[PDB]
Protein backbone atom coordinates (compact mmCIF):
# COMPACT_ATOMS: atom_id res chain seq x y z
CA UNK A 1 0.00 0.00 0.00
CA UNK A 2 2.60 2.68 1.03
CA UNK A 3 4.50 3.22 -2.09
CA UNK A 4 8.24 5.11 -1.58
CA UNK A 5 8.28 8.10 -3.50
CA UNK A 6 11.83 9.03 -5.25
CA UNK A 7 12.86 12.01 -7.14
CA UNK A 8 14.71 11.40 -10.14
CA UNK A 9 15.13 15.08 -11.60
CA UNK A 10 12.79 17.88 -10.17
CA UNK A 11 13.46 21.56 -11.67
CA UNK A 12 10.91 23.21 -8.96
CA UNK A 13 10.68 24.48 -5.64
CA UNK A 14 11.23 21.69 -2.47
CA UNK A 15 7.69 22.66 -1.61
CA UNK A 16 5.99 22.04 -4.52
CA UNK A 17 8.19 18.65 -5.01
CA UNK A 18 6.12 17.79 -1.65
CA UNK A 19 3.06 18.81 -3.10
CA UNK A 20 3.53 16.84 -6.56
CA UNK A 21 4.18 13.80 -3.79
CA UNK A 22 1.50 14.38 -2.11
CA UNK A 23 -1.25 14.97 -4.86
CA UNK A 24 0.36 11.73 -6.80
CA UNK A 25 -0.20 9.98 -3.29
CA UNK A 26 -3.78 10.91 -3.11
CA UNK A 27 -4.20 10.08 -7.07
CA UNK A 28 -3.15 6.77 -6.65
CA UNK A 29 -5.52 6.12 -3.38
CA UNK A 30 -8.47 6.99 -5.84
CA UNK A 31 -7.61 5.80 -9.35
CA UNK A 32 -6.16 2.41 -10.87
CA UNK A 33 -5.33 3.47 -14.36
CA UNK A 34 -2.97 5.35 -15.53
CA UNK A 35 -4.42 7.91 -17.23
CA UNK A 36 -7.29 9.11 -14.53
CA UNK A 37 -4.15 9.33 -12.31
CA UNK A 38 -2.36 11.70 -15.01
CA UNK A 39 -5.74 13.43 -15.43
CA UNK A 40 -6.25 14.01 -11.94
CA UNK A 41 -2.92 14.88 -10.98
CA UNK A 42 -2.91 17.79 -14.21
CA UNK A 43 -5.73 19.19 -12.77
CA UNK A 44 -4.92 19.86 -9.26
CA UNK A 45 -2.05 21.67 -10.17
CA UNK A 46 -3.67 23.34 -12.83
CA UNK A 47 -5.78 24.92 -10.27
CA UNK A 48 -2.74 24.61 -6.95
CA UNK A 49 -0.11 26.52 -9.23
CA UNK A 50 -2.09 27.90 -12.50
CA UNK A 51 -2.50 26.05 -15.96
CA UNK A 52 -0.77 25.11 -18.11
CA UNK A 53 0.63 21.48 -16.52
CA UNK A 54 1.14 18.16 -18.22
CA UNK A 55 1.32 14.59 -16.41
CA UNK A 56 2.74 10.80 -17.86
CA UNK A 57 1.76 8.11 -15.40
CA UNK A 58 3.11 4.99 -16.49
CA UNK A 59 5.56 1.93 -16.04
CA UNK A 60 7.96 2.07 -19.37
CA UNK A 61 8.51 5.65 -21.01
CA UNK A 62 10.86 7.91 -21.71
CA UNK A 63 10.48 11.39 -22.07
CA UNK A 64 11.43 14.36 -23.83
CA UNK A 65 9.57 17.67 -23.54
CA UNK A 66 10.27 21.54 -22.56
CA UNK A 67 8.95 23.36 -19.34
CA UNK A 68 9.24 26.31 -17.75
CA UNK A 69 12.31 26.78 -15.35
CA UNK A 70 10.94 25.26 -11.80
CA UNK A 71 8.10 23.61 -13.03
CA UNK A 72 9.39 20.12 -13.66
CA UNK A 73 9.40 16.82 -11.67
CA UNK A 74 9.59 13.12 -12.38
CA UNK A 75 9.85 10.92 -9.60
CA UNK A 76 8.86 7.52 -8.86
CA UNK A 77 5.71 6.76 -6.38
CA UNK A 78 6.53 2.66 -5.95
CA UNK A 79 6.91 1.05 -8.87
CA UNK A 80 5.37 3.88 -11.03
CA UNK A 81 7.00 7.09 -12.79
CA UNK A 82 5.48 10.50 -12.85
CA UNK A 83 6.26 12.93 -14.85
CA UNK A 84 4.85 16.41 -14.21
CA UNK A 85 5.64 19.67 -15.96
CA UNK A 86 4.02 23.04 -16.99
CA UNK A 87 4.44 24.52 -20.72
CA UNK A 88 2.05 26.95 -21.75
CA UNK B 1 12.34 30.97 -19.93
CA UNK B 2 11.88 27.44 -21.12
CA UNK B 3 14.52 24.39 -20.15
CA UNK B 4 14.31 20.73 -22.11
CA UNK B 5 14.80 17.34 -19.76
CA UNK B 6 15.15 13.66 -20.39
CA UNK B 7 13.34 11.14 -18.43
CA UNK B 8 13.59 7.36 -18.44
CA UNK B 9 12.28 4.32 -16.68
CA UNK B 10 14.12 1.58 -14.76
CL1 LIG C 1 -3.16 1.30 -16.24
Amino acid sequence: CDRKAVIKNADMSEEMQQDSVECATQALEKYNIEKDIAAHIKKEFDKKYNPTWHCIVGRNFGSYVTHETKHFIYFYLGQVAILLFKSG
Amino acid sequence: PTKDSYTLTE
